[PDB]
């Protein structure tokens, strides 16, 4: 029926009123003290009163930290920016390093603005450019003004154009007997559709027949927008919207990273806070979720540093399973989870636990719930202590072979037999490594 | 006859849910304990919103991109419009700069050394280079020697525009390539040729998979004016900054001419087609849809994002084919309001707002909308289905043939634990 | 009742008649 | 056509209980790897799973690249099957990151349902009005069937695909609205004054009759990378084709994702899911291992496949050494299909079945040399050995290769251990590591 | 104006310090390093006297001693209208410009040029516009009433004043400003008239108003060069600018300092960790600081004898002597009991935080026994924990709890040190399965 | 008229949009001509049409020889990739030569 992957099987942290976590809600099976912790990071985020708070979810592998991170994002909801990130996305060949991490840091800060729009709509009726004296003139251009003459239910206004509407209008190719839809903020034209009003079925163009727009032509409408301020830094230093020839030439060429100067920001940030004040827009910081911290350079990290003692900067979440471990871009500086010292100052480390044979048990039956299947109690047994002798994550994706063992033997029923099926047509890494031991020429 | 119907969420839906129920911090046992009890009450009215139709909760509307603009608006026979767009971000530039770097006066040095720069050391020039441009036209085929001198100090852009297609003597060392004879033949040639649809890979592939009827699935989320620059006091920059951003050779060749107007010059006016002003270079689009970033309020996105909405379009059509008259509960005003207009956009025959009357009299209706006395009623649907059974009862025997009763449940939601 | 067609709307423009006997260009 | 390396193997040679025949479809032996093989394949066809990677693992040429031709050809048309290497993934202008996710999305399918309608008839009159410099077209075609004949209206592209593929009047046309194709089927009219300008002797087809106007609907695949395309700039439609899509970024795919769903939400499209196999995956950076761990977690991600013939050797951008030459958190999401080596009557099973495809009547005791020349060295000699045995044959002008053949064949083309054997005592021939050599013969 | 929602130098509101130059113990957030404030106070005359250039001093100790303290004390006590640039060591590896490229950006960025001008404007309120056309409306005639709370005046228009009123559309009743030279008009808004909201203006109403403008050596840098244009700025690809238009620009505002057109404003470039520069950076570094309009650079770095990057030696500070040679160092030390509990209380302060005093001695015995900002971690989520039991003040459980929830450095390379069995070591072995 | 072109005139033919109006398409003729990375579908498409056309008896397909020569500087990326693309249905015949002995390839540091 659905598609299931890895997750979404966690709904939440799964605490109470009072921040207290059951062995049983959301998905989640044990980690108490790290889904209390991670609650009250979500009190924190949801308070909207830090800058660069920076936490650490440190332990080994398999023990539940990704799922911490996805429980943190549903639990704070889809209003808040949730941007989740790899930390091998740092290293693009079209920007520095530097600029990617501060574009990440920007786009996980969301805003919500209330706009005004300025629309002129309906269907045009009379469509006639008046001519210049002297067209060849070199300065001037070849017409003067354009009569549009548009008409709504129940209203019909004629409007005199300028000519950089009028090519606007003309590139959204609109005749006698169409629907527009004119927006005055930035002079954009859309082009709706022909009217219902005549004929429809005399057409080889696949278009489709709208009726008049309701109304006056002439509106001011209220849209709420939610946007981040690197939609803003991206819109500002590749400027398209506009109706002069850099505004029309910036969509033809090809995009590209650059470096965003700082002066951008800072007006940016002062346009932004002018909104504020004027009781349009409101402020929704978000948090930054990077995986495998320890993919870093230590350029990055020595750039986070300085990063993280802005004004606006989001909550930031790492995740890492290494112990004593040199740094990637040093030769001696071993330090714990393969972050440096001088960022572990700036942390607050939450620690996750491994699991035991009976919560491994309960894992397996979420995982067999959700992906629609149902297994035999010893069948079960022999997944729990296999989970135990050889992984977690093996025993978790046993179910599928183990259910088309069980389908192709016309069986709505898991049974031991199909377990053992499966362990002989697939291995794990022991046995594989058993395998390669004992070999001839690296079987 | 009761039979319910179970419905899936949407995405809108679902994601409006998840908002709510976040919002209010995860409170959702008392949500349901005071659910099955029955300012919590209107802590659930959103809920029941939410799920009975999203419009109710935030109304769908033009889909368009933040305009980061500061324009001319109003503070509320023809009506002017003028293109006056601007930036937020002011850029202020001291007049001293501009008047002793940019502009020449009597103190400075910019149009000589400009002029010694450009043409007097220039290397393309004839008059002290006169070698260096037959042994380029000997190279090239260029039937004039200063069509070097002209190529390298216009700008590219300009260069682009006015290229014309001028003829070159055979007795040169440029020859033709390979590619070029290939892809030269296959200018006007017609389908069905071997060479011509060994060469036409691209357009096939476009009708193949039919890319002139697929919608667009993505628009910028803000979308801004170059940043203005600001002089205070000095009109120049004012007419260099109006003829940079609207040069009327660029901006003319971006476009086209009307028609009519064209048979003004032609016609009326004796200026030869050469003459024109060169038009028509901007792109085509993908489709008619990937010509703009405003997208529409759509009636086919109305039903699809309502569950019950579509289980209702998928469930009228075996009413409507087997001929009954149906009738439908509700207990709000606005979403009486909300199938008005989804009755006039299908519009099938029902009540404006004598009613049992007209009832009786007329059995051209189809579907009647109460609020919380009929006989020829036989199949009624709960839409908004509230299990206090005081006011099921009443709508019951409110309403001589077999009767089905539907109601419609959302899964995942309050309603399945209702 | 019949809906009208759409106004054609050309008038400064040439012409291409292609009919069964014979082919006109009309020209400025 | 052309004869390739796999080109005996369309399929996987299984039965309706996932157990494979002992030959069966090109595939013969390898029982177990096939079984594992067919149960990846109807994981794959459920469609209900997502980012589970499976390695194939085992010794060289043992029929690795073999499972997974025949995964690919039991897969079935429109699934996708993304076939890359390791090399591909190091490019100048993308991120490994970013052309592994292209690669993983290029493995998920989108079938789009759409409503066309078809039109056919004869032409009547084509009218066709442009503008004194040619921009703007307009016009109307009056097409006819034998029942009816209405008038249309046309727009810049439909008298664009009139007038390329002359239409005249008394051709019979086929149109469809939606892909905007028009095709000429022929003549019927059979006009007398004909101006001798061209050279046309089109057919003679007969006047169609009944509905002018039909509907139709069609389905057609498209990839979720080619959408990202499309709507990442203006011209990516050129760009899909080019390969110019430079680091295309994430509200575009966030977006795409969104309306996917929405698509799926109402009926008009629907998602397959399909493979990508990446051969030789040893040969991979380890930022791009950990991105693999965390891009296999998501909702579109397709069911990876991945083929190793190393041990217990060095994993790159590191300096330890790992099994398989992967890190043990690959290793942990993964299960593996292990495969092992071939025996005798399996060998001559293989040159018997390149033989057939190859078209060369070998002999019984020239198999059995073949046989015992490819169990001593490796199969793929003996494999290539045949073709050179034949064209040997049709030298003395006889369509049968005999020993004589291919024992000339193994004199005149040399195996490795021969090879390593004239190289190791004439080490003064050759170039040295040191760069030293002997280039005099005195 | 500056959202912001807490910086962790928040509190810092300058250098406390006398008429004297000597530092207060606790003034303007700042407490403790006496010697310290009293060398940055020194810097800041020497930066405020303005007639010196190019010299570079060196802010080193051990971590958490405030070093990047003291510099935003120094950026907030300079003010307005001084360049203040801060950059980090790895910011200036740039896969498009080179290292010393963006190095010389960075040096020009820090001094500025101080040009006053001045404009004649137009503030008012409308009364009332008629527009006036004629039988062919060939030509327009107009009539503009504005008024001030001190006088009225009526105006007549000619057709460029009209085309700019009839575009961005103005009514009876908005206050307007009028540029006559550019003809630039900006709706300030609307007047309290019933019948967004400003008030009427005030005075003359036609106004001569001074601006004082200052602008940086590299924006006059990227104008003069031909290659880009100002939106460079903003991009942010300016590309390598040729030296010859730097000449000239040097010239140019020589010879403007000269006239008396214009005045030279430096500044402070700001460097933080300083020891990931390379050697072709430090060695740019020395000459570029001997330059007639160079700034003050400011270095912090916090590291014993390491390895210079680029080479295969070790040095003091991570920097070489030639460039130890021309620099003055000052050092910073570590704090006591009282200075870090001042410290907390101050950063209580600053996040809106009531604390018991027993919490506030549990935090100062945490921040000696760990580190500074660990307890200045663990003092905003206690908060938290403690608004989950309703109540306002902080106390001592609920900084027990946030200690047991949250962990340090040497707690988790404890815990770390002895289960090393599930961690994945510099070896790349890991054990995940529970036996065996 | 029989003509000879080879599949990379083809596919490089194909991958340069056709002559039209747009500003982009002369741009691009007046500038610097930068390689770009062919995609496999374009290519996939051209070995479509050229079979289709092979099949009606009007085009025929003449492979040729790769010959590749001192083949000891190659790195082992290339090799592998040599190893895919020679199971490929429309390969030629590649040619090799080299004079070293035993002699570690380049890109690895053991083998
Ligand atoms: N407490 C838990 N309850 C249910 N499932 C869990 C729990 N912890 C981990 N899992 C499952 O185990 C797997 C661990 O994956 P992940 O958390 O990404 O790795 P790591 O633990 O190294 O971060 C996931 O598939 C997750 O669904
Ligand atoms: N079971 C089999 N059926 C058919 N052909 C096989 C089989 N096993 C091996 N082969 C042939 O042997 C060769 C094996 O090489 P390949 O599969 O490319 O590498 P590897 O075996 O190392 O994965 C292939 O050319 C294939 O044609
Ligand atoms: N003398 C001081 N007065 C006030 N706050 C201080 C002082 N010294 C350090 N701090 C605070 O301690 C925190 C960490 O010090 P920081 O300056 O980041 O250390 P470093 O000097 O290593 O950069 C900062 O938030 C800073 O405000």
């Amino acid at each position: 029926v659905t598609r299931t992957a890895a997750h979404t099987h966690i709904k939440g942290l799964g605490l109470d009123e009072s921040g207290v976590a059951k062995r049983v809600e959301g998905g989640f099976v044990g980690q108490i003290e790290a889904r209390e912790a991670c609650g009250v990071i979500v009190d924190l985020i949801k308070a909207k009163k830090m800058s660069g708070r920076a936490i650490l979810l440190a332990g080994g592998p398999s023990t539940g930290k990704t799922a911490l991170a996805l429980a943190i994002s549903q639990e704070l909801g889809p209003k808040v920016p949730f941007c989740p990130l790899v930390g091998s996305e740092l290293y693009s060949v079209e920007v520095k390093k530097t600029e990617t991490l501060m574009e990440n840091f920007r786009r996980a800060i969301g805003l919500r603005i209330k706009e005004t729009k300025e629309v002129y709509e309906g269907e045009v009726t009379e469509l006639t450019p008046e001519d210049a004296e002297n067209p060849l003139g070199g300065y001037g251009k070849t017409i003067s003004h354009v009569i549009v003459g548009l008409k709504s239910a129940k209203g019909t206004k004629t409007l005199r154009l300028d000519p950089t509407i009028y090519e606007s209008i003309q590139r959204e190719k609109v005749s006698i007997g169409d629907v527009i839809y004119i927006e005055a903020n930035t002079g954009a034209v859309k082009r709706v559709g022909r009217s219902d009003a005549y004929a429809t079925e005399f057409d080889l163009e696949t278009e489709e027949y709208v009726p008049l727009p309701k109304g006056e032509v002439h509106k001011k409408k209220e849209i709420v927008q939610d946007v981040t301020l690197h939609d803003l830094d991206v819109a500002n230093a590749r400027p398209q919207g506009g109706q002069d020839v850099i505004s029309m030439m910036g969509q033809l060429l090809k995009p590209k990273k650059t470096e965003i100067t700082e002066k951008l920001r800072q007006e940016v940030n002062k346009v932004v806070a002018k909104y504020i004040d004027q009781g349009v827009a409101e402020l929704i910081p978000g948090v930054l979720f990077i995986d495998e911290v320890n993919m870093l350079d230590i350029e990055i990290f020595t750039y986070l540093n300085k990063a993280l003692e802005s004004n606006i900067a989001p909550v930031v979440v790492l995740a890492s399973n290494r112990g004593m471990t040199t740094v990637r871009g040093t030769e001696d500086v071993i330090s714990p989870h393969g972050v440096p010292p001088d960022l572990i100052d700036r942390l607050l480390i939450v620690r996750t636990l491994p699991y035991d044979k009976d919560e491994i048990r309960t894992i397996i039956e979420r995982r067999a719930t959700v992906e629609r299947l149902q297994v035999e109690s010893s069948a079960l047994d022999l997944l729990a202590t296999m989970g135990t002798e050889t992984s977690l994550r093996y025993a978790l994706q046993l179910l599928a072979p183990c259910g088309i063992l069980a389908q192709t033997s016309n069986r709505k029923e898991i049974v031991v037999n199909d377990v053992n099926e499966a362990k002989l047509l697939f291995l794990d890494a022991k046995r594989s490594t058993k395998i390669l031991e004992t070999s001839a020429n690296y079987l | 006859i009761e039979i319910d119907v179970l419905c899936d969420l949407t995405q809108r839906q679902a994601k409006l849910y998840q908002v709510l129920k976040s919002q209010i911090s995860t409170n959702y046992d008392a949500i349901e304990n005071a659910a099955t009890n029955d300012n919590l009450i209107n802590a659930v009215m959103q809920f029941r919103k939410v799920c009975n139709h999203p419009d109710l909760f935030e109304r769908a509307d033009v889909d368009s991109p933040f305009s980061f603009t500061t324009f001319g608006k109003t503070t509320s026979k023809f009506t002017d419009l003028i293109y006056s767009s601007r930036n937020p971000i002011k850029y202020s530039l001291p007049r001293l700069i501009y008047e002793d770097l940019i502009l020449p006066n009597y103190n400075n040095d910019v149009d000589i050394a400009n002029k010694l720069k450009n043409v007097k050391f220039n290397i393309f020039n004839p008059s002290t280079n006169y070698e260096l441009c037959l042994f380029l036209s000997k190279l090239t085929g260029e039937p004039s020697l200063n069509e070097f001198f002209r190529v390298s100090t216009t700008p590219l852009l300009k260069r682009v525009i006015e290229r014309t297609n001028g003829p070159k003597n055979t007795d040169s060392l440029s020859f033709k390539t390979i590619t070029q004879e290939l892809l030269e033949v296959t200018r006007n040639a017609p389908s069905e040729g071997v060479m011509a649809s060994l060469l036409n890979v691209e357009k096939h592939a476009y009708e193949r998979e039919y890319l002139n009827c697929i919608q667009r699935g993505y628009h910028p989320n803000v979308s801004a004016p170059p940043v203005t620059i600001e002089v205070l006091g000095s009109s120049h920059v004012t007419n260099s900054i109006n003829n940079e951003l609207f040069d009327p050779l660029i901006s003319q060749a971006l476009s086209d001419i009307p028609a009519i107007t064209q048979y003004n010059m032609h016609v009326k006016k004796g200026i030869p087609v050469e003459d024109f002003p060169k038009t028509g270079l901007f792109p085509e689009p993908l489709n008619k849809n990937f010509s703009s970033n405003i997208s529409m309020p759509s009636m086919d996105r109305f039903i699809t994002e309502s569950a019950k909405l579509r289980k209702l379009d998928e469930l009228l059509v075996k009413l409507k084919s087997e001929g009954h008259r149906v009738l439908i509960y509700f207990q709000m005003t606005k979403m009486m309001d909300l199938m008005e207009e989804y009755l006039t956009y299908r519009q099938y025959n029902h009540i404006r707002l004598d009613l049992v009357h007209d009832w009786q009299t007329n059995p051209e209706i189809f579907v009647f909308l109460l609020s919380t006395n009929l006989t020829a009623a036989d199949t009624v649907i709960f839409y908004d289905s509230d299990w206090n059974p005081t006011i099921d009862s009443q709508a019951m025997d409110r309403a001589t043939r077999q009767v089905t009763v539907y109601r419609l449940l959302v899964r995942g939601t309050i309603e399945e634990r209702m | 009742f019949v809906k009208p067609r759409r106004p054609y709307n050309s008038e400064g423009m040439t012409r291409i008649l292609r009919r069964y006997e014979e082919d006109l260009f009309c020209t400025f | 056509s052309l004869i390739a390396a796999h080109s005996h193997i369309t399929g996987l040679g299984l039965d309706e209980n996932l157990q494979p025949r002992p030959t069966s479809e090109g595939m013969v032996g390898q029982l177990q790897a096939r079984r594992a093989a067919g149960v990846i394949l109807k994981m794959v066809q459920n469609g209900t799973i997502a980012g589970r990677a499976v390695l194939v693992a085992g010794p060289p040429s043992t029929g690795k690249t073999a499972l997974a031709m025949g995964v690919s050809q039991s897969l079935g048309k429109d699934v996708p099957f993304t076939a890359i290497a390791g090399s591909e993934i190091f490019s100048l202008e993308l991120s490994k990151t970013e052309a592994l996710t292209q690669a993983f999305r290029k493995s998920i399918g989108i079938k789009i349902k759409e409503e066309t309608e078809l039109i056919e008839g004869e032409v009547v009159e084509i009218q066709i009005d442009r503008s004194i410099t040619g921009g703007h077209k307009q016009g109307k075609l009056t097409i006819k069937t034998t029942d009816m004949e209405t008038i249309y209206e046309l727009g810049n592209k439909m008298i664009d695909g009139l007038t390329k593929e002359k239409v005249l009047a008394g051709d019979v046309i086929s149109i469809d609205k939606a892909s905007g194709k028009i095709t000429k089927l022929g003549r019927s009219f059979a006009r007398s004054r004909d101006y001798d300008a061209m050279g046309a002797d089109t057919r003679f087809v007969q006047c169609p009759e009944g509905e002018l106007q039909k509907r139709k609907t069609v389905v057609h695949t498209v990839s979720l990378h080619e959408i990202d395309v499309i709507n990442s700039r203006t011209q990516g439609f050129l760009a899909l084709f080019t390969g110019d899509t430079g680091e295309i970024r994430s509200e575009v795919r966030d977006q795409i994702n969104t309306k996917v769903a929405e698509w799926k939400e109402e009926g008009k499209a629907e998602i397959v899911p399909g493979v990508l196999f990446i051969d030789e995956v040893h040969m991979l950076d380890i930022e791009c291992f950990s991105f693999i761990n965390r891009a296999l977690e998501d909702e579109f991600a397709p069911i990876v496949m991945m083929a190793t013939n190393r041990g217990v050797s060095k994993t790159r951008g590191t300096n330890y050494k790992s099994p398989h030459g992967l890190p043990l958190d690959l290793l942990d999401r993964s299960i593996i299909i292990t495969t092992k080596s071939y025996n005798e009557q399996e060998i001559k099973t293989i040159l018997s079945i390149r033989a057939q495809e190859e078209e060369v009547e070998l002999s019984s005791d020239a198999l059995d040399l073949l046989t015992k020349t490819g169990v001593e060295t490796s199969l793929r000699y003996s494999s290539n050995l045949i073709s050179v045995a034949q064209q040997i044959a049709m030298k003395r002008k006889n369509n049968t290769v005999e020993v004589e053949d291919v024992k000339r064949a193994y004199l005149l083309f040399l195996d490795s251990a021969r090879s390593v054997k004239y190289v190791q005592e004439n080490e003064s021939q050759y170039i040295d590591d040191q760069g030293n050599v002997q280039i005099s013969i005195a």
